[PDB]
């Protein structure tokens, strides 16, 4: 079990760690989060009490280094940092634990939610979508735009998701215009899976990361990416059976975790109605269709 | 953006553009079978592709053999339309290619956009105008070449005859849309108006009769009367 030490908490802030959150008061003696499960990526995120604008946070994996949070009064945010002196970091954490100034990652033993949301998410792939090679962790916030959004303005601060565009030469083989537009199997299986992602695990990892950035930061370009990657599968008549079964599980847990009060903005009516009721895969997502109909029948 | 009443004069500027109407591409008769079920029999169709500035008509005849063994024909017809329009554009010299293609039915937007991906600078636009181009098969010479075709064939006609020698494109398009609207609303009456006087003939290379300027004014008034009436006879007013 790993730990992320905070220097201090000088400004009042709601701190999230994965799907959990807690409020910290201005100058409250808070010194970080312990008992973080090893084996998964994690995200630690922030919303200041004064400016609910800009949710922001850091994707990280404690197996890759010792990370801590320290507030910067100049840039006005809680920053993640790496401590390279392992003995300096073990000593700091040990003292804070002895003084019981850390909250414990509040995982219930029966609960596989975070695993299910991050099953295919890898830190190495996150670091290619979010390019800042000098750090082992990745910053994301509400406002960052995607490469595709930019093409349609600072490249260093963009989300480099894989561009998917159904009306593009990459998606449409000359001479197969109607075939490829109405059945996207060649774009899914040859262009994207065999060509770009290499395998379905990397495809699902980007899909899962896009959803999590949409949910935790309200990142609009990430929501677009998540829906595009769903629609590309559902609009393919030919999809490996293991991928369809896995997609149903992935989406089920995403829909299960989504805050009810955010479904209006985070769920695209056209995509979901098309995918569950019109698409080639309308009968292949049984768990997802059941949870959607019982939790968000209005959208449908 | 969409072409509408507000930006109508854009049709007659010097940027080459084409209307595409797919109404008459997939044409059928519905009939009963011996067992008493219903079936369709395709008849030859056409793509109506028109330069509204010059009157240039590129009438691509769609022979019934293109439907043989195919499913979902109404969907296929839109894609076949887009394939043929794209092939026409590629066949034209660069300086004769359109800068915009205006589709008369919004369901043609995605098929045409996908077929024209190689031409990113040609704008594909819908329209809010309810244009009467479906009535093109009420023009006798056009209907005749479509029905007689035994294979796929492109036939080039000027739909304005020689009108542009005496009137502007705006006035020519307005006359064409008036004639076609009349033919669509009451074909028999419209055709009676156009042919009532036997001494005004249709030249061999023309589609419409050789009316003088004064006779076109009378004809146009007759077509407007017909359209207003039928709008009574229909709504009882
Ligand atoms: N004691 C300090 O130097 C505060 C900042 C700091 C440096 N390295 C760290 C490692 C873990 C937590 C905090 C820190
Ligand atoms: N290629 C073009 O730009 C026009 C071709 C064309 C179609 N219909 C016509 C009628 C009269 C002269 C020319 C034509």
């Amino acid at each position: 079990m790993n730990t992320v030490p905070f220097t201090s908490a000088p400004i009042e802030v709601t701190i999230g760690i994965d799907q959990y959150s807690f409020n910290v008061k201005e100058n409250q003696p808070f010194h970080g989060i312990k008992d973080i499960p090893i084996g998964h990526v994690h995200v630690i995120h922030f919303q200041h009490a004064d400016n609910s604008s800009m949710r922001y946070g850091y994707w990280f994996d404690c197996r890759m280094g010792n990370f801590y949070i320290q507030y910067d009064p100049k840039d006005g945010l809680y920053k993640m940092m790496e401590e390279r002196d392992g003995a300096k970091f073990e000593n700091i954490v040990h003292n804070f634990k002895e003084r019981q100034m850390m909250v414990s990652y509040p995982k219930i033993d029966e609960d596989d939610t975070w695993y299910n949301l991050t099953e295919f998410v890898q830190m190495d792939k996150i670091r290619k979508i979010v390019r800042k090679d000098e750090n082992q962790f990745s910053y994301v916030d509400s406002s960052m735009t995607t490469v595709q959004e930019n093409e349609l303005s600072d490249p260093a601060h963009s989300l480099n998701y894989t561009v998917i565009n159904f009306k593009s030469r990459e998606a449409i083989r000359p001479g197969h215009e109607m075939e490829d537009f109405l059945d996207k199997s060649y774009y899914l299986n040859t262009v994207m899976l065999q060509g770009i992602f290499k395998n379905s695990s990397n495809y699902f990892g980007e899909l899962q990361f896009a959803f999590l950035n949409a949910m935790f930061f309200g990142n609009y370009g990430s929501s677009l990416q998540w829906h595009a990657m769903i629609e590309l599968i559902c609009s393919s008549a030919t999809v490996p059976k293991h991928m369809l079964d896995k997609l149903d599980e992935i989406l089920y847990y995403q829909i299960k975790t989504l805050p009810e009060q955010y479904s209006d903005i985070l769920l695209n009516e056209r995509v979901w109605n098309i995918c569950l009721y019109s698409s080639f895969q309308k009968n292949s997502l049984h768990n997802t269709e059941k949870i959607m109909e019982n939790k968000y029948p209005e959208l449908l | 953006g969409a072409m509408n009443s507000s930006n109508y004069a854009e049709l007659f500027n010097n940027d080459i553009k084409l209307f595409v109407d797919d109404t008459n591409v997939y044409r059928v008769t519905v009939h009963k079978t011996f067992e008493g079920n219903v079936a369709t029999k395709a008849i030859n169709g056409c793509i109506f592709t028109l330069n509204p500035k010059t009157g240039h008509l590129f009438l691509k005849i769609i022979h019934t053999s293109v439907w043989a063994g195919q499913k979902r024909l109404s969907q296929l017809a839109k894609w076949k339309t887009a394939e043929e329009v794209s092939a026409l554009v590629r066949s034209l010299p660069k300086e004769e290619q359109p800068k915009q293609i205006i589709v008369t039915r919004k369901a043609m937007l995605d098929p045409l956009e996908v077929h024209m991906l190689d031409f990113p600078n040609i704008a594909i636009r819908p329209t809010e105008l309810r244009l009467p181009f479906s009535a093109a098969m009420s023009i006798d010479k056009l209907s005749d070449v479509v029905m007689k075709a035994t294979e796929p064939q492109m036939v080039l006609f000027n739909i304005y005859d020689d009108w542009l020698d005496r009137i502007s494109s705006y006035t020519a398009f307005s006359r064409l849309t008036l004639l076609l609207r009349a033919l669509k609303t009451n074909e028999e009456s419209a055709k009676m108006i156009l042919l009532s006087d036997p001494t005004i003939t249709i030249k061999s290379y023309h589609l419409w009769p050789s009316f003088t300027d004064e006779q076109w004014i009378t004809i146009e008034s007759q077509m407007r009367d017909l359209i207003l009436t039928e709008y009574g006879r229909k709504y009882n007013v």
